[PDB]
């Protein structure tokens, strides 16, 4: 009953979905830098 | 499925109406680029002049008229050479040869053309042992241009037609030859349009003229339908043979008569129809189609001279049939007399007779009347052949003991020439004391036997299998050689019969096989330029590495950190470009690589050393140890006899570690750790430096020259200079070069070499790519290899009993001078001829007791390009005239680059070794990559091109030979080697016997040590 | 390894046949060999000499020594080999014939009368079948193992 | 510069407009490791390799602040009379050899024509041996081959070690004498000078143009620092030594 495939698949699919949404909503991320 | 359906109906209706083999058997094969010319009669005439001397006088008077009239059409050069040979026969006392050569010279002067003069004949279906071949031979005897077609153009037919022309050519005969299909109308149309319209090949800068024009005044449609009885095609054969005879030859007649119609009226083409009781009936039926057309059409009356002969029976294409017919009463003929009685009807009288109406001549001597039937004689023929040829037995003798590879015995040089004792002392003599090469064929022994008889001996096969890794000696189950792939007892009785084919497929000029164990898609000129604006995926890396990556980036990107990967992410916007180098492949680049699977470690080289240093240094080590141990030598013995400072090393590598530099750059780009010392071991001199630091350890002068096409030659020159000045008395000269992917790519970009495209276009075999002095050469086949040759003065050689392979009479290099135009040729090697008899070359040769007429063999550079083959011939002609060469003296041309290719820096080593072995053995190797020499080379009055191995034993002693290496970039080189008998003649009579005995002992010991390390053990290159 | 074929066969014959003075367990009368294996070894020696010296490498050639008195008398066998291969007295032995000779001296039968090589197995070669020499007069009492 | 990059990608491969033949050539070796999809708009084929494939992204570092003995910066050989096309075409080693030869002749109040007036052209030789031979030339040749930079098709002839002095002879002096161009990689010039005096002593010439040239390249400094047989700037600056 090794079911890790479905969780890995959904994680990757929603990751791709959020990445696809990000690059036309002009939402810039990671603008911060470690300055400490 | 939409067009595949009507196409399927077409293919199966072709199968039903014609057959399933129609597309093959009707396919066209004509290609104008694959035509070959065989109009080189003068060179063959000179070679035959030499061969006439090479046979004893007992086989000359029996053929006095035939040999007398054979040299009836030839140049003034042939007459002068014949006079020279006649004078030499006077000197040697051969009146029969004297008369023969005098008559040959008289005949060559005759300038009227042959009776088959100025008529172009077309003969089809000319196969070996056929009537068409015999009529072609008779036409060539008459001196007529013959354009003969063939089913396929391969090596065997090439050789057959080459020998046919060279045997039967006379006057201005020229045998054109194409590969066309007589069962295809497209090929017939191409044939007529190319025998018509002129052919001028237009190369990039300039055009080359090949075919002026020709209106065929004679046609011999002798093409047999097919000799095939294994297809059961009778239903289709009955129509296809009718096609191939009747309609094929009729459209051929139309096409060949069309071209000369408007160009020259009253020029009426002539055709001979082969007419063979039932066969005679079919021949008459075929007659009264074309002759019926003749009487029908009034255009053919003024354009075709239809004529035909009722041929009888031939005894060739058996003896029982001839006996049966001769008992019957019909007189049969062979090919030659039937050809005579057939072409006798092509004179003025017979053509005039055929002018008003076709002539119907009967050439049957009794078979015209059906006294006996063909099946009647066939029954007797079959019932007798399955008595005669059916039986087959053997009479083997009782002994039947296998044969084994011969033990190493001493060499068998030709009887040495004779000249008087020389006033010179061995102190002022520079001799070649050793020398070995590593090239396309391996060592020098295998290369020379390849060059001489084209088949390796048992020792050569064993050595090449041993070196290439096919064989290995082990002694655990039973001492012997074990196959590396399966490991059995190899029987020395069948060593050649088992390994000869594998070795010859492993060796020679061949297609580039990748022995570097690297991918071939890492080095090629190609352009890729793409601009990407998408996501950049990355891998886990340190923050410092990410910062270094984004050091130059930040003005053109945005930096984002990823804590999970502990790095920074770079994302460049539009306008940035990513390098994705696509690598093409100039496929099928034939070269002169060393034998495939060459393992230098079996020569004693340690594996770590082979892996570490460049392979050029390893090859140099192998060549040095090979030369020393082949001459029964060792550096330690030299140090025993002379001080370590009097032995030098001038091994000048060609360009220096080409594979090493390319591999070092590939490692730098790919991260492949580049050996931290490989940059030291990539310099051109480091090869010779490692060789001296490993094997010899000389303290002498270290000068490694570079000329890029003559490094070995100019290094040898400087070596003889150092010996003459007294700075040394044992110089290890030589040079090596390598071929790399960059080298072949750039050399092909030059268009100065043999690019495989056009050479495959002209249907030239892969191994025959290097064709110097040939009509269809278009560049050199670059090779890799080289070697070392050992120089010493007569004092060391005589004091040490060392073998002398040759005596260096002259060594020098030259330039070409001020020439702003690069394509302008170079002629600066004539500086060795200022003053004539007072020139340095002539002065040295006379000091060694060798006259200008006494130089016999010229080992030309012969790169096999369009440019440097004629100009080198001109240079040698001018040198011969400057030296006062006697008018008409022959000069054997040895063109060794046709075998090993053009190893850039190592070319000279091969030439010197080949010349030394030629002088020792007395045989002249052939240029088997030669089909016909060019027309512009006919201006040379002394050269003799060799196509078959001339075995000059006690009949023609070669006393001297000259080397010429016209390097790349206005650099030249001239080396003259004299026979080793000069060294013996130099020293006093009370010493020659002892010296000769010691030298023979050294040579035998060296070669038997080679054999012992081949079989037993005690590896070469013992490094303490 | 440093022997010519002629002196190779002469040494073998001298070591085995000697002067014909042996008087211990002879194979027959008129046959000088002390064992059939010895004469088989000698015949193989002669056949290898023929296969090596004669000027050919591919096809079988006619061999002499057709199992007659021209072989049972080894001296005239060597003479007949010399009479057709005059170089036998000059050309030395091929390096592949030394392992062949060593193996040929190791065939089953009466062991050889000598020690072919000097190596790790020196004593095994020397002391194999060394007790019969005390029963023929051709050897001196000092040189035989008693 | 020597660097290692090895990344395996399983993502989309963006492409550009190309012919179908070019796409097929790209996917000649690929198809066993990819799936081919056609795009009618771009008239090409798309190759998408699955996991396990690697893409070459060569990162280049910098051995920052390396010092050497370069010729004066801004050196313009065309001010000496060399034509601009010749300077651009042939290797800069050949141009430097031209400059050195003309400088020597003119500084000695010389000319090759005067020599030919006084002696035969065959008694003036040229033994100029370049050190390694066109290092910058081969470096630029390989960079152009990989980058597609269409290098002159004859640059492969003009990269060999002897071609520098050969072109110098064919341009300036035009000597018919012996052409021996040695290599020693640290004493090439002295070796050529020795062999030139040898030729003069033997009488084969009476005016020999000897000499030698060598070049420093990025590969040269990189490898020299690799063996640690040169002065690497790190420790030299660590000891507070001026450049």
């Amino acid at each position: 009953a090794a079911a890790l495939s479905e969780f890995t698949d959904q994680i990757t699919g929603r990751e791709g979905v959020l990445a696809s949404a990000a690059r036309l909503v002009l939402g810039q991320l990671g603008l911060d830098d470690p300055v400490n | 499925a939409l067009p595949a359906a009507p196409d399927s109906e077409l293919i199966d209706l072709v199968t039903a109406e014609l057959g399933a083999d129609w597309p093959r058997l009707v396919a066209p094969v004509f290609d104008p680029k694959k035509a070959v010319v065989f109009d080189d009669r003068w060179a063959s005439a000179r070679e035959d002049l030499v061969k006439l001397w090479l046979t004893d006088e007992g086989d000359i008077d029996a053929d006095w008229p035939r040999l007398a009239e054979r040299f009836e059409g030839a140049g003034h050069v042939v007459a002068t050479q014949a006079t020279w040979w006649q004078g030499k026969s006077l000197a040697a006392g051969r009146q029969i040869h004297a008369s023969l050569y005098g008559r040959i010279a008289a005949g060559a002067e005759n300038p009227e053309p042959g009776r088959y003069g100025g008529e172009v004949a077309v003969v089809t279906g000319a196969s070996k042992g056929s009537i068409a071949a015999s009529v072609v031979a008779r036409l060539l005897d008459g001196g007529a241009t013959v354009i003969a077609t063939t089913s396929k153009l391969d090596e065997e037919r090439l050789a057959f037609y080459r020998t046919l022309y060279r045997d039967h050519a006379r006057y201005g005969a020229a045998l054109w030859l194409v590969a066309a299909n007589m069962a295809s109308y497209s090929d017939v149309d191409a044939l007529v349009e190319w025998i018509g319209t002129e052919q001028t090949e237009s190369l990039g800068p300039q055009s080359i003229h090949i075919k002026d024009a020709q209106t065929p005044t004679l046609l011999f449609p002798f093409a047999a339908p097919r000799v095939v009885g294994d297809l059961s095609e009778a239903g289709s054969r009955a129509e296809m043979e009718m096609k191939v005879l009747l309609w094929a030859v009729q459209r051929l007649i139309g096409g060949l008569s069309t071209i000369g119609a408007e160009r020259d009226i009253a020029s009426r083409l002539h055709v001979v129809l082969p007419g063979s009781d039932g066969a005679y009936g079919e021949a008459k039926s075929a007659l009264d189609a074309v002759v019926s057309r003749w009487h029908a059409e009034s255009s053919w009356a003024a354009r075709v001279s239809l004529a035909h002969a009722l041929i009888g029976w031939t005894r060739g294409t058996n003896d029982a049939i001839v006996a049966a017919v001769e008992e019957a009463g019909v007189t049969t003929y062979s090919t030659d007399e039937m050809a005579a009685l057939l072409l006798d009807l092509c004179d003025a009288e017979s053509k005039v007779a055929a002018a008003r109406s076709p002539i119907k001549a009967d050439l049957t001597g009794g078979l015209a009347e059906a006294n006996l039937d063909m099946a009647e004689l066939a029954a007797k023929a079959r019932e007798q052949m399955s008595a005669a040829a059916a039986v087959d037995e053997d009479a083997e003798a009782p002994g039947a003991i296998a044969a084994l590879p011969s033990p190493p015995r001493g060499f068998t040089p030709a009887p040495p020439p004779q000249w008087d004792d020389l006033d010179v002392d061995p102190a002022d003599l520079v001799v070649i004391v050793g020398g070995a090469e590593i090239g396309p064929y391996g060592s020098s022994r295998t290369r020379f036997e390849m060059e001489v008889e084209n088949e390796l001996s048992a020792a050569g096969v064993l050595e090449l299998a041993w070196t290439t890794g096919l064989i290995r000696w082990e002694d655990d189950p039973q001492p012997g050689w074990y196959d590396t792939e399966s490991g059995e007892m190899v029987d020395e009785s069948e060593l050649v019969q088992r390994y000869h084919d594998a070795v010859v497929q492993r060796v020679g000029i061949r297609e580039f096989v990748d022995d570097g164990a690297i991918d071939p898609d890492h080095a090629s000129p190609l352009l890729v330029s793409v601009f990407l604006e998408k996501d950049f995926a990355f891998v886990v890396s340190s923050e410092a590495d990410a910062r270094a990556f984004v050091e130059f980036d930040p003005e053109h990107t945005v930096i984002r950190p990823v804590p999970d990967s502990t790095d920074w992410q770079v994302i460049r916007k539009a306008g940035t470009e990513i390098r994705v180098p696509r690598k093409t492949k100039l496929s099928r680049v034939v070269g002169g690589q060393i034998p495939t699977g060459f393992d230098p470690t079996v020569w004693g080289i340690s594996a770590d050393m082979a892996g570490s240093i460049d392979r050029l240094a390893v090859w140099n080590m192998v060549a040095t140890v090979d030369a020393f141990l082949s001459s029964g030598f060792s550096p330690a013995e030299v140090m025993r006899y002379v001080h370590p400072s009097l032995v030098a090393n001038t091994q000048g590598t060609g360009m220096g570690g080409g594979t090493s530099m390319q591999t070092m750059y590939h490692g730098n780009l790919l991260g492949r750790n580049k050996p931290n010392d490989i940059f030291q071991e990539v310099l051109p001199n480091i090869i010779a430096a490692h060789v001296v630091q490993s094997y010899v350890g000389s303290y002498g002068a270290m000068i490694h020259p570079v000329a890029a096409c003559a490094t070995a030659a100019v290094s040898v020159e400087e070596g003889v200079d150092k010996i003459r000045l007294g700075k040394a008395q044992l110089v290890v000269a030589g040079g090596l070069d390598d071929l790399t992917l960059e080298g072949i790519i750039g050399f092909g970009d030059m268009a100065a070499t043999a690019d495989t495209s056009m050479m495959c276009g002209r249907g030239i075999h892969d191994s025959k790519f290097s064709r110097p002095n040939d009509r269809r050469r278009l560049g050199f086949v670059e090779a890799q290899g080289g070697g070392t040759i050992l120089l010493a003065r007569g004092d060391l050689a005589l004091r040490m009993g060392l073998p002398v392979l040759a005596v260096v009479a002259f060594a020098q290099s030259f330039g070409d001078g001020v020439h702003t135009s690069i394509p302008a040729p170079g002629l600066g090697a004539l500086g060795a001829g200022r003053g004539g008899k007072d020139s340095p070359l002539a002065r040295a040769l006379a000091k060694l007791g060798v006259a200008a007429d006494d130089v016999a063999v010229i080992s030309k550079h012969d790169t096999s390009t369009l440019a440097n083959d004629p100009n080198e011939t001109e240079l040698h002609e001018r040198l011969a005239d400057a030296l006062g060469r006697s008018e008409g003296a022959p000069l054997f041309v040895v063109s060794q680059k046709s075998l090993t290719g053009h190893a850039k820096g190592g070319a000279a080593v091969f030439q010197m070794m080949g010349l030394c072995q030629i002088l020792r053995d007395g045989v002249i190797p052939p240029n088997r990559s030669l089909d016909c020499v060019d027309d512009e080379l006919a201006g040379s009055a002394h050269f003799v091109w060799v196509r078959d191995t001339l075995r000059l034993g006690g009949k023609f002693p070669l006393k001297a030979g000259m080397l010429t290496s016209l390097g790349f970039g206005h650099v030249s080189g001239l080396v003259a080697l004299v026979h080793p008998q000069a060294f013996i003649a130099s020293l006093d009579p009370a010493q020659r016997a002892d010296y000769q005995r010691r030298a023979d002992a050294r040579l035998l010991a060296g070669q038997r040590r080679l054999a012992s390390a081949i079989a037993g053990g005690a590896p070469m290159y013992q490094r303490p | 390894a440093d022997m010519t074929y002629l002196q190779w066969l002469r040494r073998y014959v001298e070591l085995a046949i000697g002067e014909g003075n042996s008087t211990a367990d002879t194979a027959s009368v008129g046959s000088p060999w002390l064992a059939d294996t010895w004469r088989d070894r000698f015949e193989q020696m002669l056949q290898r000499a023929e296969a090596r010296l004669h000027p050919q490498d591919f096809g079988p050639i006619q061999t002499l020594f057709t199992d007659a008195g021209l072989l049972d008398n080894p001296q005239q066998a060597i003479a007949a080999l010399l009479a057709r291969y005059p170089d036998a007295e000059t050309v030395q032995l091929h390096p592949a014939d030394v392992p062949f000779f060593v193996t040929l001296c190791k065939t089953l039968g009466k062991p050889v009368n000598f020690v072919p090589v000097i190596d790790q197995d020196v004593r095994r070669w020397w002391r194999s079948d060394s007790l019969w020499q005390a029963h023929d007069a051709r050897y001196d009492a000092d040189a035989v193992c008693i």
